[PDB]
């Protein structure tokens, strides 16, 4: 992900 | 301090997990953190902020072992299928040894944990175990035993093995061979 995460 | 509506995220999360789900949080951030955070958990997620050791991704990560898929959709709109494959990396914010007991802790039922501890009874000698206990409960109280520890499981690689849970023994088999982190003062 991390891609997917950096939603916060 | 310094507002920003990550605060926001941060009391929302608190609030959704159950009181057992919250166990696993202070768990999983109990080497981050030596409990400094006041009685109340929500605090727990604030200092860490501050430390700016709070990644999403690792948010990602407590809430998957927590079993909430659902809550992933809602705050951080990440597919449960999409940390399946992002896990697969085996990414881990802090020593794999704490989210190492979380997540087999996770896989096995509640069946599953009785009939561990008969096992442990062996090696125990029938000490402080209750089936009342999780566990999650039960990884810190062999630590009072001292009879597992960070460098040293094989004791827990056992007891799996006779439950038949191989994927479990397979799984610390890499953390074994992760011990080359190369972390030190």
């Amino acid at each position: 992900d991390f891609s997917r995460n950096l939603y916060d | 301090m310094g507002r920003s509506d990550s605060a926001e995220v941060i009391h929302q999360v608190e609030e959704a997990l159950d009181t057992d789900e919250k166990e696993m949080l202070l768990f999983l951030c109990r080497d981050v953190a030596i409990d400094v955070v006041p009685p109340n958990v929500r605090d727990l997620l604030d200092i860490l902020r501050e430390r700016g050791k709070l990644s999403v991704g690792d948010l990602a990560e407590l809430l998957y072992r927590v079993r909430r898929f659902d809550l992933l959709k809602r705050i951080l709109k990440m597919d449960r299928k999409a940390v399946e494959t992002h896990l697969l990396r085996n990414p881990h914010l802090v020593s794999d040894y704490r989210v190492l007991m979380a997540e087999i802790g996770e896989d096995l039922d509640k069946s599953d944990v009785s009939s561990l501890i008969g096992l442990m009874k062996d090696y125990m000698g029938r000490g402080k175990i209750s089936k009342e206990k999780s566990f999650l409960d039960l990884v810190v109280e062999l630590e009072k035993l001292n009879l597992v520890a960070p460098d040293q499981l094989d004791l827990l690689e056992k007891c799996l093995k006779n439950i038949h849970r191989i994927d479990l023994k397979t799984k610390i088999q890499k953390y074994k061979q992760l011990e080359h982190h190369h972390h030190h003062h």
